[PDB]
This record gives C-alpha cells, structure tokens and sequence, in this order.
C-alpha cells in the first residue's frame, strides 16, 4: 500500500517532508513515461463552486491525461447550487456517492476538511479553500523548483508582492522550510508584509530570511524568485501607484541574475511582470503552469491507486 | 557643437536621451521656423548633451522653467543679432501643466477634456507633484515614470 | 506528412482549392467509415470565450467521435475568464501547455491568429472571431453543397439576407469563388446588401453575380438557396417588417424550383423559412448542420495526424 | 456680499479658520431661528451619481427648510444619459444652465473642482469625491464639537478605526489643525494607520499628536471621541476578528470618561458602537446627523446670498 | 382662451406654423422676463419610463421655474407597478386622477397619444414615444434658430449624421419645411440617409434638399449645421470607424464658415464635435440645451393658463 | 548646413512636418551616435523641407522602404567617407508592421502584447491596408487619420 493512497489532500501543513518528495518524484515520472489508462473506468467529481478555470483546467486535464471521466460544475456565477437550504455537507453526501475523488474549491475556509467528514471512502483534494490552503499549487511550484534547481535544500529564495495576502507564498515558506539550509528573501511594500505567525515559525525552525527594499539588492545571490499578483485593489489608488521605484519586474533588472535563477509566479500576471521578461532565459512561470499538470496528475494516482508500479 | 544663428533661443546642454522628450513633451516642433536639433555632441561640459536652436522664438519666461524637472541645469540663451544677449537656466515653477498624468487612477483627469495641473514644492531632492484634482501628493519619481 | 498537419485553421482567404478539397474528402470518408479510436489520448480545450452552443455541440461532439477528450469552458455569462487584466496572450500560453488542439470562439476579431502567437506547437481551430472569419461552418457548407450538388464548380447559387452583416455569405462567395462557373444571385433589400469588396474580388476573378428583387425570379435556376438570418435589431421595426412582399421563403415559391435544388441556413431561423418548407424535399438545413460532424472530425484528424491512411 | 458668496465649496482645505468661522456662527443663527423663504425661487440641483442617505437628504431637507426648489438624481447602476460620451464636462454644462446651484456627489476624485470649471459662475458644493474631500461633513463635525464643547480650540481629540482610507478623518485634522491648543489621539489598527503626511503637517504646526492601541488607554483625557467606521471586505476575516478587545465602544467603557464627552460618528455604523453606548449621554452621533441640516443650511445661505443679516 | 390651452403636445405633425409661433414668443418673453408663480398651486407627473437627463431636468427645472409641484418617476429597470397587467392605460388612468398634467417619456412609439385616451380632461406632453416624436425638442432647436439668425424663412439648414433613425431630424425638417425659402443639405452615411418619406413631402412643397459626403462641402453656405449622434451598435466597428474623413466636426472646419453659423446638437455627444469646437463661436449647443428651459416653460405656460398676458 | 559627415546616413528631401513623425515612429533618437536634424529647412529647392542626419549609421533596405508612407519623394544617401557613396529612394513595402494602428475597434490588436502588420496594396487612388488580425482593409487615408 502507499503512503497517501486514500489520503484526503487538504492542506501542506499536514503533509511530511517524504509524502511531498513522493509526489514530486512520481511527478517525474509519469511527466517521463505516461500512463494513459491508469485511471481507466474511475468517475472524478470537479466541483468548483467558486470559478478558477486554470486551476480546473489544469486538473480535468489531468485527470484525462490518466484515463478517467469527469463530472462536476464550474458554479460561483451559479447552478442549481450553493442555496437556499443545501448544506456543503448534504451536497458531498450526495456525489460521495457517485464518483471515485472528489476535486473541489471553495469560496470558504475550512470546507474541503468539512468535505471530508462527509465524503466517506471518497478521497478530497482541495483545490483553494478560500485564504486557507491551495496544496496542489504548493506541490507544482515545489517540483518546478526542484526541475529547476535540482535541489529542494539549500536554496535562495526570494518573496516579492504581496505577502500579507499571499496564501502561495505561505504555504511555499511553510513546505521548503521543512527543507533544509534554505534562505528567503521578503520583498514587499511593508504595508503588504509577510506576517509574524511565519516568521515565529520560521525563527523557531531555525531559518535565515531577512526583509529587503528591492529585488535589485538581492537579485546578485537568488535562485528562485517567485513573483505575486500584487491586489490593486487591496491598497489606495494612489498607494499602489506610489511608491518611489515599484515592485515590478523587467528583463534589464535581471542582468545580475545567476544563470540557474528561475522566475515564478502563480498567475495571472497582470502589472508585475513585463512580457520583456518572457524573452529571457529566466522566465519560468507558463513552465511551471505546466508542471500543475505532472504534480495533479501524481496526486491523483497515488491517492487512487495501491501499490503504484514506476 | 554647432555654430550661429540670429536672434532666437538656444537651449544648451540638455542632458542626452532629454533633447527629443524636450521637443515632443513641449512641442517646440509645431513651427515655422528653422529648428535645429543636435543630438549626441558635445560643446561645454558634463560630457553627453543634445542642443536645440529655433531661430525667430524667445521662451519667455515661465516658459524656461517648465524644463527644470527635465533639463535643469540647462542654459537657455537669447541670441539676437549673432550675440547672445541673455543667459537663464530654469528654476522650479509653482506648477506643473499639460504633460504630467495623475498617477492615481480614480482621478477625473483621466476621463475628462482638461488638461493636468501639479503645484509643485521641495527642491533639487525630491520634489512632490501635488494634482489638482485628486489633490493627491506624489514623487516626483512616480509621476516622472508610469 | 499532409498538407493541413499542424496547420492553424483560422481563415477561408487562407486555404487553397486542394486544401478546401482535401477537407471534403476526408469529410466524406469519416462519414462513410468511421474511425472512433484516431484521436484516443488526445485531449483538446474547446474554448467558447463567447458562448454558441450549436458550432459547440457539434465540435465536442466531432472530437468525442474521434476518440478524443475535451476541456474547457462557455463563457459570455462569465467564468474567471476575459477579465481584471489576464490578457488572451497570457491565457493561450497556459492552456497550450495543457492540450493537443486549441478550438476557441471569441467575441473580437482577429483573436485565434493572435491565438496562434502564443500556442507553440499547438494548432488553433477558429470557431469564429467576431465578424471576421468562421472558416469550419464555410466547410460544412461547402460539404453539403458538394454532397447534394455532385460539384463545386458550375452552380447556380442564390444568397438571400441581409448580405451586409452576413460573416456566412461573405466567406462562401470567397471559398466558392476559388471553383470555377458559379453564377451568383444576390437578393437582398439595397440596405443589406452585398458589400463592395466582395463585388470587386468577384469582377476581379471574372465570374457573374447579379442582384435580384425577389427569390421568385431566381426560383427556376438556382442550385443552391443559401438562406440567411436577418438580424431584425439591424433595422427599423417598421423597416423589417415594410417591405411590400418580403424575403421568407414558403413552400409555395419552390414549385418551380429544381429536382436537384436545397435550401440551406446557417441557422438560427427564426422567421425566414416557414416551417412548410420543412416537409419538402428542399429543405436541407438540418442536414447540413449535421454535416458540421464529418467536415470538423476532418479538421481535427488532418491537424492532428501525419499520414492519415484512408 | 459675505465671504462665501458665490464661493464654490470644493475642499476644507481651501477654507480658512476664517471662513470655518463663518459658517459655525451662521449655523448657530439659523438654529435659533428658521428662514423659511431666504432661498425663495432659487432651483437646486442634487446630482448623486454615488448615491447616499444622510448626505442627500440632509442637503434637499436643507434646500426645502429655506424655500429653494430641487431637481436631481441618484445613481451607481444608470438613469439617465451619463457612462460613455457624456463627460461629467458635458453634465455640468447643460446642468449649469438649469439651476442655480449645483450640490454632487460622485465617486471619482477631483469632480467637483472639475465640476467648477463647467458651471460658469454657479458654484458647486462638494457632496464627497470619492477618498479626497467631503467639506460638508466636516462642518457639521466642527458645529457639533464647538455645540458640544464651547470651543474649537484646545481640546484632546481622538479619532478611533481605519485612520488610512476614512476621507472625514483626514478633512477632520486639517480642520482642527487650524486652531490653537489640540492634542489628537489616534486609535486605528497599525494595518489602518493614520497617512504620514497628516503627520508631516501636524508636526509643522507643532501641534501634539501620538498613535494608542486601546481606546480604553486614553477614554480619560478625551473631550471627542471620533468614531469611525471600518470596512469588512479592506481586511481578512481573521485578520479583523482578532486583535484582543477590538477598536469597538461599549457602554462599560464609557465608565471613567469625562462628564463632557461626546462620542461622534460621521454615520452609518455596524458593530463599532454598541447599541448600549446610545442610550448613554455620552453618544452623540443621531444629534451630529441633525446638526447636517442647520450646518448644510448655513452653506447655501452663504453661497447663495449676499450678505446674511441674520 | 389662448389656441394651445388644455392641448396635448404629442406630434410636432399636430402643430401650425402658427401655433409654433405663439409658442417661441412666449418662450421669448418668459426669458425676458421671469413669472416665478404663474402655475403656483399646480402639480405635474414627471413620468420617464424610459429614462433621460436634459429632457427630464429640463422639464422639472421649468416647472419649478413657474411655480408648479412635481410628482414622479424615471425608469428602464423597474420601480413600482407596471411591467405586467399594469397597462399604460390603466396607469395614465389613475395618474390623471392625481396631477394637472402629465409629461411622459416612453420607449415605444405611439405612448403619449394612447395616454391621451386615458387622462381625461388631463393634457399630456410627449417627452419623447419611441423613434417617433419629441416636440419639445424642436421647439427649442426652433427657438435657438430664430434666436441665432433673427427668422425661420430662408435658412440654409444642413442636417448631419444620423438622418436614417434620427427622431430629432426628422421633426425639425417636418418643422422647418412650414416655413418658406428652406433650403436642406443632407450630409449623413447614405447607409443613414433621410428616408423616402421625409424627401417626398419635401418635394411636394417645393422646397429644395440635397444629398452631401463633406460637411466640408457646404460648410461656406450654411446658416445651421445640425449636429446629429450616430450610435455606434447599428453599423459595424470597421464600416463606421472607415469613410475618409468621417462626417465629425472639428474647429479647423469652422475656418470659412459664414460668421453668423452656428452648430446645433440636441446633445448627447461623444466624438463627432471635438472639443476645439466648443472654445469657437459658432459653438452653440449647451445653449440651445439652456434655451430648454424657456420653451418648455412657454409650453406649460400655454397649455396650463387660459391667456398668457405676458 | 546641415551636411559635412564622414560617414553614416541623411534622409535628404523630408516634406516639413514629417522629420519629427519619422524620429518619433521609426524611433532614430534612442541611439548615443551624433544625429543633426534640420526643420523647416530653407529647401526653396524643394519648397521647405526637413533633413535627418545619423552619423556612423546606415539604414538599411526595409527602412527606407518603410517611409514611402510618409515622406514618399525622400532621399536616403550614405556616406562610408567623406562623400556619398549610394542614394535610395523608399519604395512602398508589402507589409507595414510595428507602427499603424488599426482602425477596427474591435480588432484584438487594441489590448494585447503584439505588433501591428498591414498588407500593403496600392489600389487604384489610394493604398489599402489590410490588418494582420481582424483581416479587414483599409485605406491608409484612414489609417493615418488615426
Ligand atoms: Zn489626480
Ligand atoms: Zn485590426
């Protein structure tokens, strides 16, 4: 039997250093040598009742790139969903029924857990519980950077954007600092800063990071440099605009860059990276969009599948 | 270096990659007149300068401090006859009108059939660029980029 | 390697006499003998940014009848989709990564040839782009036409609609205009009528079109009927509906039309063929957008294989 | 022909203590004895193109309660010939050519200064411009700490809640800023902390301010205590549900404050004053909402005549 | 009893070039000299189903100009009881039981007659049916031509645009063609050109039109350049944004204008006047928009008072 | 004048109002090489015209071609000592990409991170301009009215 088959995947936080090695290296391998009737005959439910089509097409595709047929909804707009009476609880009472997994994201905190104490034998990934958990973009980003760098130990790394709100690069700081001799680098309006239940944990971890004014003060020693979608909407009008320089990043401000460095982001880009950037050797985020289709894929057979032979 | 015209300005040492935005910002091209550009010479110091002369036109005044945010240590000479029979170098006007955008983005500036307004204050440091509108305060530096 | 593998498919102006013949070969080879297994392990986005579920049905359906599986969305309503600064370049380059075959319809001209900057290797089959191109329905047409007619050369074709706004008429004078001896018919009222450039591009190529004032004078020449949706909004309430007799066709007026003659829409019809026309031999717009099957299961097959053996 | 006349009352910041003056006295007046026909035959127009409660009705009670006569509207979703092409430059011009008056609230900031360049020489009166400036407001503040409190100099002066984005906040400091003797206590989340530049002014002046964490640490020095509203949707549900005892008032608080203190809000409210601060005789607020009129009145008695020999 | 008192205004059709008259006399002489309470004590329904800014502004300031109360709505997405079984005439019959008058906006042609039916003895004022009448309108576009050039015999008119679906241009032409020594050039899209109708009735008077492409082509003859929105949705983005030059004005036209021309527009504009158009003095559209409050006051004047002796 | 180079280009022969367009569209400015531009140059020769001088820098083939637009009776001429060594005059390209833009409103070109292309093809009294997107054509006339 295998470590996760069966397992519920609901948050990073309860995932080991081993279960997350497990799922990249079998990444590695089906991304190697495919197994297109793998999942042959299992029925998946896509439930997203909050609409996020990469994550979901990421995901079906997965699935179908494993053999399995897929149900669901793309609610959030609406169906007959969501209302009047219905709890979350009754809905997964229902399609537990139906399906082999259930896939689901959520509008709310805490509903893929909730998922699981109704979903009897039926196995739950979240796909985005509102501000909490997102492990399956964790999980990409974890093997794009391992892709990348060969290495999940001891690494540069550094945060830019918005790190108050930025529940991927929470759970990111959380997973690499399970790794080891790993050193982050904060770069965010101090308004929009990663907050202090991170940095206890990371102190208390015993990991370096330290909190810069510009990408450009680091940008000599980094190896991953993982950008976010800074919310407009999220500061003043004229806070987001001010600020002296910004937090945006262009081809000229790489040319320090080591030849290994890579850059991330979860997209949608909009104002942070510009496309001159796409020209560059460096830009490595339509890439790892990509590896979201290896590292679901894994999930998905190691969940469903015994004893998986590779 | 280039040599004489009579009477006209001259806008000597403008910094370099400064010369065209001086000609496009301000649209000193919209003429009749000879203008003559030089860019890339040089011909008094600091290394890197464009020039331009547009004979028959004298920038009157607020006129030559309009470039102070852009070219201010440029000289700006008054030639009449050959001669030169006047010397300023800009200084930093009260306000700012018609080339600057609101880097706020719910300012009505955008929208609407008027031109932009910015009282300016703080000097050869930075410089804040408050609008008229919005009456919001910036740098300089954010006003002066996106 | 065939001439269409890995080809785009994005505009009429763009495909040749042989390409154009190639695809009704093919099409009418599939619909002979079917070959449900082609595209196994396939998987293609089908991507209606603007939603129009009969060019959509019948292209998932064409792709399921090849083996393939299908991912993506119906927008218009709205998913996380078209919006807040995700550009289309940035969305292609994602789900190129994901898929073998990108079909999408967009609201905006010229969209799928901006598709095709950032799709890599992977082929972009226009489903239409506003009032530009439609070049899968085009081929249908010319299926049926060739299926009922025995030839693509020689015909007598009558148009009838508004030609102006007509994104159908426009690109069957241009892929018809490529066969030789066609006589076309325009019967439109003067103010929707066929535009100038195609008039021009048709005295150019040196073939024959006349305007007419009513069905009824063509009736006992024609071929092919080819009938047309009036947009009823693109004119005056009293403008529609004043004409003096009108241009609907009723199963009266095709007494004296050919044992060989059809009457064909691109449907929605609504009011310009009268429901008796149906119970005629003539009427074959249903039929023709069956035909929809086979001339877009031929798309996918010659884009996505080689040496297709048949 | 008073200071004010014919004046547009776009910013606080363009009023003098002067003027402020002025219109507190007037006020006074026209509290103390009602001018039923002093705006006889003047039109007024109400253009709420954000539409709001208090401020509207507050401004058309005003018009009414001293003769004048009102057109208008109210918007956010339509009604009348505004979005594309109808410049709020174009409004204004037709709109200054009906009435002799032009009150606007509008969500963009600079409107009514824009406003000002369209309305020949009919001032107008800025109901709120998105975050920059609502002047009418701040007069009645101002009435109802001088009612309240016999002066407007030398006074402890707190400001409790989101001291970032409130637009009555910042105007409210300006104001007081332009009298001798006040201290000012500020009370917001550090997340939600008073501007810097309010600061820079304030230290020109000399004037004693300093930021405090309970309102409890200085509900025994204070003569105003400033409440306002935060917004849910600016921070995280977990974010603004923690911080100890909250920013919010309860009547227990009340317990040592001063006899004279007066518990202000700019109107409407939530959770941030318990329901049983209201019946205390501290609370303030309901008074300072009716005090809009008789302040609101003094407005358009000045700018609207003469000389007021009231 | 004046020849308008107690009159419904529906059609500019129903109107004598004598009644046209006495209207824009009193208009003049109400603008010369103000009657703040002739309609003292009268209340008037202000019922815009369909909503519109200057028409309905217009309108109230006028009534509020005389003395009169108004009670009402505006309207499109709903407000109170009428959608279903709630008939036009089932509502003009309860309102003429409650105001002295009725101005009504409706969007479908033939509303303010049918009202006409239903309000008793209650006159009712088309604010606007459909595409078909707008008679106030034309009054002002009549009082600000007689205004401008001294008469309403002898112009040399051109009417721009539009011509096709344009309400206002057709009244007016109606109008115009009542007076003698008219003569009217049509510059329009031909795709928008005047309708049949409008030039046969124009050819039985005698009067003479022509058809133009420039404005520029007659813009040294003309006295009144009647400026005309097109509306972007009837023609395609690609046909309207084409046509050499367009059919807009910009100042730079003005330059061999005759001195006394002036450029009319019934206002809302977009692009077709630049905005270098409105510093010139032949600009003189947001006065003709003020001249709305005169006429509209003659209106009410004459059709709510026995004899005007004014 | 404007004219003693011992090496590079000069775009002789520009209409007057044109050498700013053709520095601002074809951008000749962004370069740290020595430029003298003349405008509303005495020119009686050809009525007054404009002139462009790069030193050190030679346009080639497409760049030429790619002013017919705009200054269609110009003289590009290089100079690799001293002294001309070879003229050009633009001869209208098949394609015009990077600079037009497209007059359809609802051509995708209007909001996303590509380059504009126009087909070329002089018909009849006027080019049309056929756009790479939306495939509509237009007549260049509009296409420049912008
Ligand atoms: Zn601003
Ligand atoms: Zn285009």
């Amino acid at each position: 039997a295998n470590p996760l088959y069966q397992k519920h995947i609901i948050s990073i936080n309860d995932l080991s250093r081993d279960d997350l090695n497990l799922v990249l290296a079998t990444a590695a391998k089906l991304k190697a040598n495919p197994q297109p009737e793998l999942l042959k005959h299992k029925v998946i439910a896509s439930c997203f009742f909050e609409a996020s089509t990469r994550t979901r097409l990421s995901f079906q595709t997965s699935m179908h790139r494993l053999g399995a047929s897929v149900v669901g909804f793309s609610d959030s707009a609406n169906t007959s969903l969501g209302k009047k009476g219905e709890t979350l609880a009754d809905t997964i009472s229902v399609i537990s029924t139906y399906v082999d997994a259930i896939v689901m994201r959520h509008p709310q905190e805490g509903a893929a857990r909730l998922a699981t104490e109704f979903s009897g034998n039926v196995p739950v990934l979240n796909a985005g519980d509102g501000s909490n958990q997102h492990p399956t973009q964790t999980l990409l980003d974890l093997f794009t950077i391992q892709q990348t760098e060969g290495r999940l130990d001891n690494l540069h790394v550094a945060m830019v954007g918005d790190l108050k709100y930025g529940r991927t690069v929470h759970s990111l700081t959380q997973a690499l600092a399970k790794f080891d001799g790993n050193r982050f680098y904060f770069i965010a309006p101090d308004a929009l800063a990663m907050p202090e239940y991170i940095l206890d944990m990371l102190d208390e971890k015993g990991i370096a990071w330290s909190l810069h004014s510009s990408i450009e003060e680091v940008m000599a020693e980094v190896d991953i440099l993982y950008m976010t979608r800074v919310q407009k909407e999220r500061l003043d009008p004229s806070e987001y605009a001010n600020v002296k320089a910004q937090f945006v990043l262009r081809a000229s401000d790489l040319h320090n860059a080591k030849a290994n460095m890579k850059v991330l982001h979860p997209l949608p880009r909009v104002d942070e990276i510009a496309t001159d950037v796409d020209k560059t050797p460096h830009a490595w985020y339509f890439q790892q969009a990509g590896n979201g289709i290896f590292a679901r894929q894994a999930l998905l057979a190691l969940v469903l599948n015994r004893d998986l032979v590779l | 270096g280039v040599e004489a015209i009579k009477r006209g300005t001259v806008i000597d040492h403008i910094p370099a990659q400064i010369g065209f935005k001086l000609l496009s910002l301000f649209k000193l091209t919209e003429t009749d007149q000879r203008i003559t550009i030089g860019l890339n010479l040089p011909s008094g110091e600091m290394g890197r300068k464009d020039l331009i002369k547009i004979e028959n036109t004298f920038l009157s005044e607020d006129q030559v401090d309009q470039l102070a945010l852009y070219a201010p240590q440029a000289t700006v000479n008054r030639i009449d006859n050959y001669e030169v029979v006047g010397k300023s170098r800009p200084s930093l006007p009260e306000r700012i009108d018609n080339v600057l955008v609101c880097p706020n983005s719910n300012c009505i500036s955008h929208a609407e059939p008027v031109s932009s307004s910015f009282a300016v204050r703080k000097r050869a440091n930075d410089i804040a660029l408050k609008c008229k509108y919005c009456e919001k305060e910036f740098s300089h530096n954010v006003v002066l980029a996106n």
